[PDB]
């Protein structure tokens, strides 16, 4: 599925092949961010580690259900981190569909 | 001076139509929109009276076929009676 | 409740690819012979260890206390995407300064500070602290990852 | 020792990536807002409250709509209009059976003061008789396939193409699409919902466009796809912006969004379903969109999927009440649920949540002033008020609007009471509706009725309201404004009111507005001015003050510039330390100062 690639019965024909970028960030202090709508989920943001990592990629999901990382109508890729002791944000500013796996130590 | 019609106070007569409701019943404003509750009634002369709500008083929207509703609104009723 | 119409992380074969990177020692370093502070920015090569391929790092400290990371291609085939429209200006720049440099890290002051940008050369990792509280820290579980543009 | 480490990863582009240092929550808000802007100002009337549904049948359905709430006593500022409108789901038309004359309906409600949305989607049917579909396949100016051809989907219409929104010349296309002369039948009332824009292709991977789809500039689909939205509502703005002569503010709601959608209006949450879970759900999927900088968000109250039953609806409405984006939505198989057709009692207390909200207005507008000038969320979680209170880093059955409000509505079946945390140390709260005073920090037990809204506000803040609810907000934008002052533990308070014309720009290229800061402390409540650019010519009065938390005065006096010294009768009820001052009279545009002796 590298370059040319199909879902269910489309296909994909990757001109390009593979060209996904990433990049990880550790946010000492911090147990608690939000943001990346948008997803029927929890305030707070959940750890992926057991599961899916959060989507953004505009879908039209046809009877959406709650509580679970799928993507949903739009994306905002802007993750705020919370303590008692500071707030910063990350601001990655992608238009291609993006997924972000959080995990807490 | 004027008591209310549930004569929940009794006012000077400068505090009936003064813009602000002092009467729980909204008796003392029959001309403005102050009261939550009063009325105003369109005379329509010549023909059938209506009573309306007191905040459909210079609202801008004509209620009355006579017009008397929207007097300092800035919107212009004409009669429509007929 | 058929959600098959969805695709999975794992039926996304860049998600697949990404993801199967898992936390450890970065293949990336940067090379410091390349840094080049210019009047908006810090830029440096990165250089893949295995692949060879190299990048190219524009770290810039910017008014209001921010800092914007960009890393493209050196030799690109072709030019990747970034993003117009979203941003409303051209995001105003502080001067960074190198105030500190050993062969394996180089310390970058923002403005006259108290924010503080530390760039460690091998393995490729980049540090934020304001005086001596780390803030935050980029590539630190080595999980970067930037799939060149090969050959069509 | 605790950490979270955040992995991002993109299927194209470069890294890019901004690192916003704080150090508070505010400071953020702050630097966000200055890479992606903050929140268009919205027109007045759009923070009223919508009635949707889809879809209203024809010309009378929509009258007969308008004409219910003014029979039934509610207020409304909207009518929306959804895909049936049109000629078969062809967009920027009318069915010439159903709704022949759209010009004599558009004036018809705007008799009334009353605005209509209409729908417009990005989706273009593919029909030679469609002059919108001709004049952008002769043109160009849809997006394509690797073999150079238009892309062709599915969506409402059957068969559609998907204009390349991308391209600048496409959306100035768009935007000159909303000229009275091209959109035949629009009007200055009429506003707009871009709805499906993710694109929303019936037939495609994932129900949206296929990723080696080509843009302008060579760009694939999988570049691009997630600020397609953004260009549709973008184009859509500056074109009700353009038809107007560059004077009248948008109003346009969206579906899809990206990072900077802010600038452009409204979002909501897409289709929700009539169940309690989705109506709980709505309050963290708007305060993670405020987090972001969409402050004016808002879901579908009732649910757009089922029928709801009607204490549902009840609480849906008191909910949406206190949200940014208040609007009733239905799918079509749903059954009427216009707020007069339920029985008195739910009836009743769908009319209460509808004028809390429109007494509001005035807070509502200032909130969405200081959004549109600092980029401060509207709606906000506790934890944005409270930072050092760990307790709440995870509330959500509650939220904030601006530092005033807090918020608590019902959200369960038969409930009897909530469970209402009220924060802060050395914080006092009042419920509004019993004046009662509350010490935090606690966790309240507050029984609660049908008709019960929990808001309490804060000790501290100066509320300023419309306590005369008209039928929409265009007949209530020169009524005088009732001042709440919720006196602090330390006898003071404070708060900002905005108001402009209501919408258009003059507040901004001419500074015609008028922004004022009511303080209180010691014994004196003061207005003054928080911005002296701003003049305004308003008839606008302060007609009471209600101060909560006060003793009762000896005498009550009012001084304002230009006037003598004047006397004010007050009202003081020993119970609930409620003080009521009687009509001071005063020009909201002047500085003046009330003492209580
Ligand atoms: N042409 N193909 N036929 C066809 C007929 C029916 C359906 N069922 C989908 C029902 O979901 C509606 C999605 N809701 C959208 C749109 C609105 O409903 C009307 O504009 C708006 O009210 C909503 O607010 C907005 O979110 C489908 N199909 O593919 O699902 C295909
Ligand atoms: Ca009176
Ligand atoms: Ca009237």
């Amino acid at each position: 599925g590298a370059w040319e690639e199909t879902f269910k019965t489309h296909s994909d024909s990757k001109p390009y092949g593979p060209t996904s970028v990433g990049l990880d960030f550790s946010l000492p202090g911090m147990e608690h961010v939000y943001g990346i709508p948008e997803h029927a989920d929890s305030l707070r943001l959940k750890v992926t580690e057991g599961g899916e990592p959060y989507r953004l990629y505009n879908l039209d999901v046809f009877q959406y259900e709650l509580n679970n990382p799928m993507a949903l109508y739009g994306s905002v890729p802007v993750l705020l981190a919370h303590s008692f002791h500071r707030d910063l944000g990350i601001f990655w500013l992608n238009a291609a569909e993006t997924w972000v796996d959080i995990s807490s130590n | 001076p004027f008591t209310c019609l549930d004569g929940t106070a009794t006012i000077p007569f400068d505090q009936v139509n003064d813009d602000y409701c002092d009467c729980k019943d909204g008796s003392d404003e029959p001309g403005t929109a102050a009261c939550p509750n009063g009325s105003f009634h369109c005379t329509n002369t010549g023909y059938k009276p209506l009573y309306i709500l007191s905040s459909r008083v210079n609202d801008g929207v004509c209620d009355c076929c006579d017009g008397t509703d929207e007097y300092n609104s800035g919107t212009v009723c004409e009669n429509t009676c007929r | 409740v058929d959600r098959s119409n969805f695709k999975t992380c794992d039926e996304s074969s860049f998600c697949k690819r990404q993801r199967s990177i898992r936390p450890g020692l970065s293949p990336y370093r940067a090379l410091l012979d390349t840094l080049q502070l210019g009047p908006d920015a810090l830029t440096v090569h990165l250089i893949h260890e295995v692949t060879k391929v190299l990048l190219v790092l524009e770290l810039q400290g910017l008014q209001k206390d921010m800092t914007r990371i960009r890393i493209d291609e050196l030799e690109p085939r072709r030019p990747r995407y970034r993003v117009p429209d979203v941003l409303v200006a051209d995001p105003p720049t502080a001067r960074l300064s190198v105030s500190g440099r050993d062969d394996n890290s180089v310390e970058l002051t923002v403005a006259e500070g108290p924010y503080k940008i530390i760039l460690t050369a091998q393995p490729f990792r980049l540090d934020l602290l304001e005086d001596r509280s780390l803030l935050l820290s980029v590539n630190a579980r080595g999980l970067m990852a930037f799939e060149h543009q090969r050959a069509p | 020792t605790p950490q979270t480490d955040i992995r991002w990863m993109s299927e194209s582009g470069i890294i890019d990536v901004f690192l916003m240092l704080g150090p508070s929550v505010f400071d953020v808000f702050r630097q966000y807002a200055s890479l992606t802007g903050t929140q268009a100002l919205p027109p007045l009337f759009s923070l009223g409250y919508h009635q949707s549904r889809w879809n209203y049948r024809d010309e009378a359905d929509v009258l007969e709509v308008d004409q219910g709430f003014d029979d039934h006593n509610m207020p409304c500022d909207v009518i929306w209009l959804d895909i049936e409108h049109a000629d078969g789901k062809r967009y920027f038309t009318w069915d010439p059976t159903r709704f022949p004359q759209p010009l004599n309906m558009l004036e018809h409600l705007a008799s009334k003061r009353r605005k209509l949305v209409a729908i417009v989607d990005p989706h273009i049917k593919v029909d030679s008789g469609y002059r919108v579909h001709e004049e952008l396949r002769n043109h160009g100016l849809y997006v394509k396939t690797r073999d150079g051809s238009d892309y062709e989907g599915w969506c409402w219409p059957g068969s559609a193409s998907y204009p390349d929104f991308t391209n600048p010349r496409m959306r100035a296309w768009w935007s000159n699409m909303f000229s009275f002369d091209n959109y035949e039948g629009s009007a200055p009332n009429l506003y707009v919902w871009n709805d499906m824009n993710e694109p929303s292709v019936f037939n495609g991977p994932e129900v949206t466009m296929l990723k080696d789809a080509v843009h302008y500039g060579g760009w694939e689909h999988r570049d691009i796809h997630n600020i397609y939205g953004l260009y549709v509502h973008m184009a859509t703005a500056d074109g009700l912006i353009q038809r107007s002569g560059g004077i009248e503010r948008p109003f346009v709601l969206s579906r899809a969004f990206f990072s900077g959608s802010q600038r452009f209006g409204a979002v909501w949450t897409g289709d929700n379903t009539a169940e309690w879970d989705h109506l709980k759900i709505s309050i963290p999927m708007c305060l993670s969109l405020a987090l972001v900088g969409l402050s004016f968000c808002g879901a579908d109250v009732g649910g757009f999927f089922k029928n709801p039953e009607p204490e549902l609806l009840v609480r849906w409405y008191q909910m949406g009440a206190y949200q940014p984006f208040f609007r009733a939505h239905a799918h079509l198989d749903t059954g009427r649920r216009e707020p007069w057709l339920l029985a008195s009692q739910y009836q009743d207390a769908i009319r209460d949540a509808l004028f809390q909200r429109y007494s509001l207005l005035p807070f509502w507008y200032t909130l969405f002033y200081q959004a549109h000038k600092e980029g401060f969320p509207v709606m906000r979680p506790l934890w944005v008020q409270y930072p050092e209170d760990m307790s709440t880093f995870s509330i959500e059955d509650q939220f904030m609007l601006g530092d005033a409000l807090l918020i608590h509505p019902v959200s369960d079946a038969g409930a009897h009471g909530v469970q209402v945390y009220l924060p802060g140390q050395e914080e006092v709260w009042y419920d509004i509706q019993s004046y009662q005073k509350h010490h935090g920090p606690q966790t309240l037990y507050l029984p609660v009725t049908l008709s019960s809204i929990p808001v309490f506000q804060r000790g501290g803040t100066i509320v300023p309201r419309w306590m005369r609810v008209r039928r929409s907000s265009d007949c209530m934008k020169d009524d005088p404004i009732t001042l709440f002052v919720a006196l602090s533990p330390q006898g003071t308070a404070q708060g900002e009111l905005f108001l402009d014309d209501g919408h258009t720009f003059n507040y901004q290229t001419r500074h015609e507005f008028l922004l004022r800061r009511f303080s209180f402390s010691g014994s004196t409540l003061v207005s003054s001015s928080a911005d002296p650019k701003g003049h305004l010519e308003t008839p606008i009065w302060i007609e009471r003050v209600v101060i909560m938390g006060a003793g009762k005065p000896a005498a009550v006096v009012l001084q304002t510039k230009g006037s003598p010294e004047s006397r004010l009768s007050f009202q003081h009820d020993p119970e609930t330390s409620v003080l009521i001052l009687r009509k001071p009279g005063v020009s909201v545009a002047s500085d003046w100062s009330i003492h209580l002796r």
